[PDB]
DNA sequence: GACTATGCACG
DNA sequence: CGTGCAT
DNA sequence: AGTCATTCATG
DNA sequence: CATGAAT
């Protein structure tokens, strides 16, 4: 299920989780295969604030991340029997896109946490607009276009060019800033309650 | 080449993002037209497409593909299988789509895929999308920026309540009940006259669900309390009879049974009751539905109580299950639990501004026009010297000038006359056209009316409303009990 | 009730319907534009919905739909597999149609569904469907029988052997190798002039195939025994390199492949080698390919024969493989085992029909509209007389008939001239029409020629086809030896 | 992967041989559960007079079919175990139906002639189109007296396909019945064999291409 | 969205 | 075996 | 053309 | 455990 580095070298190495078995090829015809692996999230990532620990095991995809980047999982975790420098979530700029970053980034919080607080956890960010726009305000700079609907548009020429090259891709490193206040905004988004969560929305979502 | 975020920064984003599109674009339905934006993509994809019940039916696959790329940004998958079960019609009390083939079954087996079936809208269908064509309701670009889209659809009839909706969002789901049409406008009319109506009032034109496989609805408080705050659970329960076998033996017949419940499995796990005894006297089950009938038979040893069976099988399967109501829809772009009174109000408010947009429309037509039958009747008038003047023009644009600079035709009313095709000039019959004058004005009369008195157009609104219950109305399947 | 029939004479009648339909209308290529009917509705479909090489893409999904909903009536998998394998290039010489996204690889993984991807017409594509809407090419009624389709395309290049086929009927199967577009052209005018070519001569313009995965092919002896009977076989043998290495320690390299070899499995079949250590000196196989060039470099040991190595592996794997022509395709309705002139002179004959008919059809259009014009100028030096002619008719028939009646004009052009719009009274220019009038006559000369002149219609035939060659050259990719 | 009739009876009940699983689900649902039982054959089927009778018998469907017939193939093949009286097959009006009739007739004809000796094995005409339904351009001629064109069973309803080609009181019916036994063999050899040369042939003497 | 099995002709 | 339109 | 997993709320 | 639009 995972297309791995041609070479082992856990301080270049890099594993991108990609959503989609579709843009999961795109990604391993794209890459560079020295150092770079890919892990294709076929489906919407199981949610590991709700589920049994039993399940989360049980997970094809979440056996497969424990197994790949070869650290153990939760409490036995040792950052320093890694596999990879760099762990780059790559999904479509769309919503879904969105919500499985969502998902990921709960498991790794709960279950790889030093990871996360280690720099190691990013977020490739695919272009919006075709020449390249990311911002609404690129795009105007551009036009002195293809609104894109998701990474399976894309050639894997395009790809690399835009967000898989380490000299020309655009990445967001999570940090964990105050881990008092990122645990509580995970278990009230992600957990088994519902209303906490819809209080959530209503107070924080604008929808005019 | 790197930027920082916080995870509970990011975090937010993306769960709002998500959340908020989920919301109110995806599992919930407009309160207006009681639609999922997929849903309405597909009837109004459809129906641009002239894909409907007067004609031909469409490949499935052919519908399908217009809609992902023209409107709909998601999977076909998705957008098939809400084509396919917008025309079953034991999930919808009134169908919105004709399909051809193996669209499914009670026993929940899968349909056809889109390569094997057809498909045309039905013709209730097309009362959803009266007058779609007359600018009655707002549109958006799609995805694309290529195409206009309607963000909700004219609803010549009240769709949330007739079909329901079901139902699972984020912080929010949704399940509204089938109603039966007939009853949902009869209470409708009512509130038209009376806005200020109570729910007590309003039940006695609609009392309750009408599934459309019909069975026992069990608990009128409940479904007050349902209409009143939107929430509600109430008891659903199979239609039976019995029969008497030879040899003293009894038959339980079923023929119908709960909404949503899958007739094989039911069939299975009433089975596993034989199998294990569970409860005593039960001989042989067996499914005798056929293309034209449920029927579940359940024969009884002699001897058995059959009383203490069926008390059995009602509380331990779906023979009987409880229907939770719990009626979430759009408002104002924003999720609302709402009852049967602000559901009507606000269909009401809806068809108001659809009559007058719709009237509007109508009569900046016969605006237009009118206008330039009053400059044809006049250029008949002084038809030499006109001919004259576009002789003596320049161009086109010069002789509309020249039009309004020496008779004061408007530039409507110009481009009319320069227009006109040579052969034109061969009639001098002004009374015909002032017949038309005539209709015209009549015709502008009662549109403005409409417009302006507002007792006048609710009015309007009612005489539709009854055209549609007469056409479309059907007895009640379910019955009610306390 | 029920008929009596004959196992002999029942299975004689079906498969004679499948034996036949699978023979002309799914698995061989018709020999002028050398495209199987699925190939060609994708192509008509896509063009007459405007998606063409220009424009923007388009959801893969929409396009299946189309093809499937209007003209082939088949599988959507068949369909979108079929307009995939058109986009690759490495199966075909010059794609047709060009694919955003996931569309398999060298390496053969599975190319996003039409969900994903979007499509248009690859530039190329443009002129097969050249003069398409000229009445050029015989049509024929869809299934539904709502909608015409070409059985052939116009084919503006002789795309059966540029692109080849391939290839599997019932009693006859096909494969035709890919070619180079500016030889085959040559090839063509060479026998435009020289009806007779015999194979010798072909081969000085058309030496062989040209994979679009390069390599190099073997056997001018072969190959000329193909061009004449439709079958032979040739040799394909991979391009390397080698590279010497720190150490002391030297590194095959393989740049290019043989046609139809996937580099994934080849590369896992010659580990293989390495690992049941099959001929001695393997260091490591590595894949080296990246998203710009293909490259598998082979490591070997410190002291290792590498002219050994790299002989084994061409005979014990598909690092050499043989190719085999057999080139069936669909002649005059039936399966021709055909080589080069059997198929370039069909082609040319083609050609002929197109330009015959294209230019009917421009000449028919251009006379049309010379009669109007030559009207029109008599109609200006007449303008009043014919202006108070039309008023003093009663309606249009009558003014008509008052123009031929009293000017001797034509049904044809009476009706242009009664049609005419008021503000054409303006533009009274005799000159720009007497411009145009000439313009017309000498059109109609130069296409009267065409039609009555072979010789004049063979050298359009060549102009034309070295407009394309000028246009879409490209380098030979596979070297030839012999 | 089969769908049993209700009540055992090896002197009425029918086998319906049905091409795909989509129109086997609206067979499923059209069929008369009494009687009439339902296999779907999921695609093209195996040709039996062309492979090995090793990954014949490993074909899923071939033995999902002799172990339901509950009568064995081959040499041990006795007629009277038999499950059902008619073996009805059911396949598009298309020509890729044609050719599936062809595939499961060589497979009874090799493995289970007696059946189709004995006037047990039929085929199913569907209607070709819709204006009432007619079978023949003729029977289309008359209705249009007083048009869909079907393109294969996928888009009728199970109504529909009861109504016309299941209900035994209206459907009409191929009884397949082997006139001569040594002209069945060389018919089926020919057009299904392992043998290219004389099919070509074949072809090329019978088929009009026009 | 991958996987699974067939036919048909050909080395 | 593997190819490519079909089921 | 079936099979397989997951999300989200709910009782 | 299902429900039904999504991946
Ligand atoms: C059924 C069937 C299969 N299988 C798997 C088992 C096999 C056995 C022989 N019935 C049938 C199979 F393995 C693949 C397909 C298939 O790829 N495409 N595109 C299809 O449309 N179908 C449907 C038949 C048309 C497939
Ligand atoms: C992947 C996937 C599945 N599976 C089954 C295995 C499971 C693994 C565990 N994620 C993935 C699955 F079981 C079903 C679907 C599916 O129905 N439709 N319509 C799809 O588009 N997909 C693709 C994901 C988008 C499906
Ligand atoms: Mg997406
Ligand atoms: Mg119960
Ligand atoms: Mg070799
Ligand atoms: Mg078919």
């Amino acid at each position: 299920k995972l297309t791995p580095a041609q070479s082992k070298n856990p301080a270049k190495n890099e594993l991108y989780l990609v959503e989609g078995d579709s843009a999961g090829g795109s990604a391993k015809q794209g890459r560079d295969r020295k150092f770079q692996a890919i892990l294709p999230l076929r489906g919407k990532v199981i949610n590991t604030a709700k589920a049994k620990m039993a399940d989360i095991l049980k997970n094809e995809e979440i056996n497969t991340m424990i197994y790949t980047i070869g650290a153990g999982v939760g409490a036995d975790f040792s950052i320093e029997d890694a596999n990879y420098d760099k762990i780059i979530i790559m999904t479509d700029a769309d919503t879904d896109g969105a919500h499985i970053q969502t998902l990921l980034l709960t498991f790794f919080y709960r279950y790889m946490r030093p990871l996360v607080e280690a720099g190691h956890v990013y977020i490739a960010l695919p272009p919006l607009y075709k020449a390249y726009a990311w911002t609404d305000g690129e795009l105007e700079e551009l036009r002195k276009l293809q609104r894109y609907k998701g990474l399976g548009e894309m050639n894997a020429d395009q790809l690399w060019e835009t967000t898989m090259n380490p000299e020309t891709r655009t990445l967001i490193r999570v940090t964990i800033e105050d881990l008092a206040r990122a645990e509580r905004r995970v278990n009230v988004l992600m957990g088994d309650k519902v209303e906490p969560r819809r209080k959530w929305i209503e107070d924080n979502v604008k929808f005019t | 080449n790197i930027q920082n975020m916080s995870l509970e920064d990011i975090m937010g984003e993306r769960f709002g993002r998500y959340s908020k599109y989920i919301i109110q674009d995806r599992a919930l339905p407009d309160i207006r037209d009681g639609l999922k934006p997929v849903q309405r993509r597909i009837l109004y994809s459809m129906n641009k497409d002239s894909n409907t019940f007067d004609k031909s039916y469409r490949k499935s696959a052919k519908s399908v593909g217009n809609i992902m790329g023209n409107f709909h940004p998601h999977g076909d998958s998705s957008i098939y299988d809400a084509m396919v079960r917008m025309s079953q019609n034991w999930k919808n009390r009134e169908i919105l789509v004709e399909m051809h083939g193996n669209n499914g079954s009670m026993d929940g087996d899968p349909p056809a895929a889109m390569r094997y079936t057809e498909a045309r809208l039905s013709e209730i269908a097309g009362y959803l999308l009266q007058d779609i064509e007359k600018k009655t309701v707002p549109f958006a670009w799609n995805f694309d920026d290529t195409e206009k889209e309607p963000t909700v659809l004219p609803a010549a009839f009240p769709n949330l309540l007739v079909n329901g909706s079901t139902g699972i969002s984020a912080g929010y789901a949704t399940d509204i009940p089938p109603h039966n049409l007939a009853e949902v406008i009869d209470a409708a009319v009512y509130m038209i006259d009376h806005p200020t109506a109570k729910i007590d009032k309003l039940m006695e034109f609609l009392p309750g669900p009408d599934f459309p496989t019909g069975a026992i609805i069990q608990g009128r408080d409940e479904i007050k309390k349902a209409y009143e705050t939107g929430k509600g659970r109430v008891v659903v329960r199979s239609k039976t009879e019995i029969e008497k076998l030879k040899g003293g033996k009894e038959q339980i017949v079923i023929t119908e049974i709960p909404y949503e419940i899958n007739k094989a499995n039911l069939v299975k796990k009433i089975d596993d009751v034989r199998v294990n005894n569970k409860v005593a006297g039960i001989a042989e089950v067996r499914d005798e539905s056929d293309r034209d009938g449920l029927r579940i038979a359940i024969e009884l040893k002699k001897d058995a109580n059959t009383e203490l069976v069926l008390n059995y099988l009602f509380k331990y399967t779906d023979l009987q299950i409880n229907y939770n109501f719990n009626m979430v829809a759009i408002d104002n772009f924003t999720p609302r639990q709402v009852g049967i009174v602000p559901i009507l109000s606000s269909y009401i408010a809806h068809r108001r501004e659809v009559i007058l947009a719709r009237s509007r429309f109508d009569k900046e037509k016969a605006e237009k026009r009118l206008h330039i039958v009053e400059g044809l009747i006049r250029v008949i008038s002084i038809l030499d010297e006109v001919i004259a003047l576009i002789r003596a023009s320049e161009n086109k644009a010069d002789a509309k000038e020249n039009l309004k600079v020496s008779y004061d035709f408007t530039e409507e009313q110009a481009e009319a006359i320069v227009t006109l095709q040579l052969y034109r000039l061969t009639n001098t019959d002004v009374v015909v056209l002032q017949e038309e004058e005539a209709e015209l004005r009549e015709k502008i009369a009662m549109l403005a009316a409409i417009i302006g008195d507002e007792r006048t157009m609710y009015n309007l609104m009612k005489k539709e409303l009854r055209e549609v219950k007469k056409k479309f109305a059907t007895p009640r399947l379910s019955s009610l009990e306390d």
